[PDB]
């Protein structure tokens, strides 16, 4: 059966996909359905506007085209979670059809009231990614939630800016602001619930959610967010220096004039993909093209932004993994022994060197960060220094991060619920000694286990892995639901509460097989970073 | 003039109080609310935010002009209707419009008074707790009639006319019928 | 009976008092016997020489006068042990019938030949005697000849000028002398001149760091434990004797622009009117002590021992939980812990007053801040004292201890390490608190086998008559072979007391459940050690 | 004299091991040896420390003339008789008293050579593990008659006749009577 939903803009023809697995019912997929006019000719660097309402029926069953974007290219390898960096050639296969053109979202629908909706903001960085990667078609089916992935421009089309208002920039989080206002407006036909619109996302895609909680543009599009792996304060989480970056891709494709209109003017005048083959590379641990602070979408820098309560009470789920900074150590990871003396002074050099750079005292803070990330019982172990490192990037770009802007939520009387990820599913590849990587939670919230490995998932699953995923897409349709991931549906995990996050108790919750409710999650090395080294 | 009452000599307050969970917060206040009196000193309503933030909007009457001053983060904001007299005893309509900084004040069908703050002013009043009318704790309690107030989609009088569970009266706050 | 033993000077009678308990022997106590001639007139502020043989037999019954001192004055009442201060006027009882004349050492005898032990008294380097420790019971318990000395203390044994008119070190000169006596005539009392262990608590173990580095103690002794004591901290050695002794001259009358008329003007004034002279030093720190010259200690402790001048002593260190008691005590008259407000003050103070460099005297004070701080307990008050107390113990004692540890057991000689943990439930001493400085010497004495006396009026359970008879069989076991647990063995039965190596800096987790553990407070001991050096 | 050990061919060690908990340190070292031989260049007896430590001493013939050179931690230390040839076949003694940095050499009946380095001088001698008689292992061998072994109390070779467990023969050592 190919049922017809009609939009505010026409009919569309979805699908009747069923799924593998015996507990979950049959899914309707509409794939492909547009939300804004394609943003070709002159639109290109320009916010997306309304869509063109067609007359008929629109076969909506195939996968809509990729934004333009380049992975076999300069990539930075940091920030991408690591299923997306190993299995690249996998990944590939999905952003074939790329086009400029990519301006549509994908609804999965299962078949206690009106469902809600799940939106989900992809990226593991902004040069990169598709929604086509991720089936939401068995959390669909599980939690009884309308799952909406969507495409947004990317990389060179999407954040490009200059600080003028010839570009001013953001063009991707305005389509993805677009992309809201269209399931607010549109979701009422296909049986979703246009006040309880959820928006999560992993990696860099999860700053955005941040970035659409600080604008003003999605006042009332959603309700509540779930940020996993992913801030606004970090150091790749927005472009400072835009211009910079864009002259330099404006002289290595060709025209450079001084004047920023005429620039702009040319750029859009070169074909898609001539401008994206580009390698511009940022300095390390930063992007070139990402979300630019221009006062229209983002009025100031985030960081400033949250201290003074401008935000308007969102129900938050924020979240980490045990490890994330995976790659950190990767150059020190196929080694018998671990990382020695001469090396860990090194890296701990090159990473004050890139990050801080303060001409004032670095002699100082390096040694203080050296000392505190070593462990004085096992010194001369070596292989507990792999561990360190590890710890030491995700403490700083991950942790520290996602703590303190729970806490800024927090303090402004909005419910905040704080988990932190320990249990990743073995892979051929990876390392024995690595743990719950960056993006390794992603394959548990979407179901993936209770389906079965994937190209983009090659892993073996056992029953605790089908457990725990089933646990973790509870939890999230739990707070998809009532904002509380405990009242709705009942669930080691029978017997654990979930409680609130208060700045004063940070209590958080230990997903993993041995889950618990804990107090505080490394505070030693999350108060050095937020309230030592700003004094050094 | 909607669901009237009638405050006598001490006056009294009525509280509409927020469920915790649900309290708001919002970049734009819509306050709209009739009057009838003769005091020269008194606070008619006052909006509170939760426990240490210093958000706040009051509506006061004071030497005869009706006023409204709000507390948005960075500084207070008054806009008074100088040029006029209120406390004669007859029944006017007051509205009040905010965004951010910017202010619209009006009152009977007078042209709107506009205020419109220069330099960084912070946009949003952070978690709203309660609605405090008659201003009696605060030190300048109101006696007189009040009737009609809407604030952002809440008329705090016609659903307390409802007894609904989140509003409690003390004092001599009566209800005209 | 009163026996007689005859010694190279002469001929000495003592007694056989019995002991309360009914599983000691009876123990010959010699009380009194010299070691030294009197340094009473020109021989003040001179080495001490040998005593003057006598004609006939001397009973050494009555306990010996102790030396000079005013007890009730300006002592540094941090260095000093708690029980001392806590008990200052039962402590004072014992120093009643001072004299100058005050070289004198007292014997236990129990009834291979049995090992000897010599006690080096004093919580400072200004106040004490040697009478208050009955070492009665360790004699008879652990079969061995218990030796307590009285030396030179304070302005008459420490005083010095820097040039050779006063060289100073008279006390520890004294102490060296009192092991030459016991080296040259413990034969004839049975004592073994081959297994003499030193030993003593607070600026007495001091002491015993100091003699070790010192080239006059080569072949007199062979053993050592320092507890709680060490010769690196801060107030262990005097770094400007100059200073103080000439404001001492100053104050006392006579303040002569060369040193030798000072000097000689001082050996004409009556000891009491120049020991009750209150001469008040840095805080941390000592006025008159022992001073680097080059005759007994050669250069900086510091520098000496990291360059391997030693000869390869047997060791037994240990420390407390908690030492500092005495740092946090404004603040015991408070229900909760000490304010945000005054623990920002403390440390300041701690800052200005034992490191006070104006380069870096901000980022040390943050960062020392941040390190004693129980993050998880933000606010708590409490978990601010026990951070301040672990502060003022790291940096005095634990610290130095582990350092004298480490660097003694790279020039491979056999190092012992003790962490005391139980402690004696005295009567005013707080709830909250733990072993305290100096709360090991009534169980290394056997004080609980016998009952509470007037310094340690608190009472004692049948857990603390065991650790206590644990802690002396380990140190009886330590003077006789070297090593706690080889000649009598003894959750105490199966515990294993290892070396202290430097790679793995294993310990023995002394206390009510004793363990060997593997490392003793790394960070801490890290970042005093390792970091605030490099800042 | 006395004990006496012969080398043949190739050439010989006796190493003597000190218990792993009784090793001592010495402030003062005394080393008195009979030897005779005609090798030129040749090393008779070294003292080392513990495995870590640099300390060590040695005593060796360099061009005929016999001298003892150690290391405390400072500098290298080397006293060496000068105006006497030895290796004449004869049957000579040799003595070596240390004292803090200062040291002391005597051959026979030859004027005591005394040599009292500049500045101040490391003087402890820590932890001395073994001694060496013959040194294959520091590549000049010994081929000659020794005896009378004397080193702080010690006589390595009269032991080495009785036995004992401490005292390893490797090579073509051979004793003499
Ligand atoms: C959709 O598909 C059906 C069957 O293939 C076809 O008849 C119809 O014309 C298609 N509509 C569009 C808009 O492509
Ligand atoms: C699942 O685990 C088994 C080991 O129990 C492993 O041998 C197998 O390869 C895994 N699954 C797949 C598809 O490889
Ligand atoms: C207030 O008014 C000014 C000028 O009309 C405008 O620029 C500003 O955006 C307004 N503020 C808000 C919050 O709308
Ligand atoms: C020692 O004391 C006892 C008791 O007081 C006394 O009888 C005896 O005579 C004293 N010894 C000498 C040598 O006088
Ligand atoms: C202390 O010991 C005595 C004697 O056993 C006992 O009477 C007393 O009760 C004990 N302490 C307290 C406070 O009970
Ligand atoms: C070495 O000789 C000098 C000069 O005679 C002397 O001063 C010094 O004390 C001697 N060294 C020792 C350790 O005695
Ligand atoms: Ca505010
Ligand atoms: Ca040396």
């Amino acid at each position: 059966r190919f049922p017809v939903v009609n939009t505010a803009y026409g009919r569309v023809r979805g699908v009747r996909r069923e799924l593998n697995n015996e507990i979950l019912g049959p899914v309707v997929q509409f794939l492909g359905v547009p939300y804004a006019t394609p943003p070709l000719g002159a639109r290109r660097f320009q916010p997306p506007e309304a869509p063109a309402s067609w007359p008929g029926v629109r076969n909506a069953t195939t996968l809509p085209p990729a934004c333009p974007q380049n992975l076999h290219g300069a990539l930075p390898a940091i920030m991408l979670p690591v299923w997306f960096t190993d299995n690249l050639e996998a990944a590939a296969t999905y952003v074939q059809n790329q086009s400029e053109d990519c301006l549509y979202l994908n609804l999965y629908v299962p078949t206690s009231g009106k469902k809600p909706v799940m939106l989900f903001l992809h990226g593991g960085s902004y040069m990169e990614g598709t929604g086509n990667m991720f089936d939401g078609s068995v959390l669909a089916a599980y939690g009884n939630v309308i799952v909406v992935t969507l495409n947004y421009r990317l990389g060179v089309l999407g954040f490009l800016s200059t600080g003028d208002q010839a570009a001013k920039g953001n063009y991707g989080l305005l389509d993805q602001i677009q992309a809201l206002r269209w399931l607010s407006e549109n979701i009422a036909h296909f049986g979703g619930d246009p006040e309880r619109i959820t928006i999560f996302g992993s990696g860099a895609g999860a700053s955005c959610v941040n970035l659409l909680i600080l604008s003003h543009h999605s006042e009332g599009l959603f309700q509540k967010a779930i940020a996993q792996s992913g801030t606004a304060i970090s150091s790749w989480s927005v472009n400072y220096q835009p211009l910079k970056y864009t002259r330099l891709l404006a002289a290595k494709v060709g025209c450079d004039r001084e004047d920023s209109t005429e620039a702009v003017e040319c750029l859009r005048r070169k074909s898609s993909r001539e401008l994206v083959d580009q390698d511009v590379q940022p300095a390390r641990y930063h992007i070139a093209f990402g979300p630019v602070v221009d006062g229209d979408v983002v009025p100031d820098d985030p960081e400033i932004l949250m201290q003074q309560g401008e935000f308007l009470n969102y129900d938050m789920l924020i979240g980490v993994n045990q490890g994330e900074g995976l790659k950190f150590v990767e150059d020190s990871a196929e080694s018998e022994d671990g990382v020695s003396a001469s090396a860990f002074d090194f890296t701990v050099s090159n990473f004050v060197d890139n990050l801080y750079g303060y001409p004032e005292g670095k002699d100082v803070l390096r040694e203080t960060i050296k000392f505190m990330y070593t462990d004085w019982a096992d010194r001369d172990n070596g292989e507990m220094r792999r561990k360190t490192l590890l710890a030491l990037f995700t403490d700083h770009q991950w942790v520290a991060p996602a703590v303190a802007t729970a806490k800024l939520h927090a303090d402004y009387q909005s419910p905040v619920y704080f988990y932190t990820f320990y249990h990743h599913c073995q892979a051929e590849g990876r390392p024995e000694w690595a743990d719950a990587a960056h993006g390794d939670e992603l394959p548990y919230v979407f179901g993936v286990p209770m389906v079965g490995a994937t190209d983009l998932f090659p892993c073996n699953f056992s029953k605790n892995d089908v457990m725990l995923s089933a646990v973790v897409m509870t939890y999230w349709t739990n707070f998809a639901k009532t904002g509380d991931p405990n009242q709705p549906v009942p669930q080691r995990f029978e017997e654990v509460v979930w409680s609130k996050f208060n700045s004063k108790e940070k209590q958080y919750l230990h997903i993993g097989l041995k889950p618990r409710v804990r107090d505080n999650y490394r505070a030693n090395k999350v108060a050095f970073w937020l309230e030592l080294v700003p004094h050094l | 003039a909607g669901t009237t009452y009638i405050f006598s000599k001490g006056g009294g307050q009525i509280t509409y109080k927020w469920p915790p969970n649900d309290r708001p917060s919002t970049r734009a206040d819509r306050l709209a609310i009739g009057f009838s009196t003769v005091q020269k000193e008194a606070v008619l309503v006052r909006v509170d935010s939760s426990s240490g933030l210093g958000d706040y909007l009051e509506l006061h009457i004071h030497q005869g002009k009706i006023g409204v001053k709000f507390n948005v983060g960075t500084d207070d904001i008054a806009i008074e209707e100088s040029n006029a007299i209120i406390n004669d005893g007859k029944y006017h309509v007051v509205r009040f419009t905010r965004s951010g900084g910017n202010a619209t004040l009006q009152v009977d069908s007078w042209p709107v008074i506009e205020r419109y703050p220069a330099g960084r002013q912070l946009t949003i009043f952070n978690s709203q707790a309660t609605i405090i009318i008659g201003g009696k704790e605060q030190g300048q309690p109101f006696q007189g009639q009040l009737s009609g107030l809407y604030y952002n989609g809440l008329k705090v009088l016609n659903m307390a006319a409802e007894n609904d569970a989140n509003i409690a009266i003390v004092g001599n706050v009566r209800l005209v019928g």
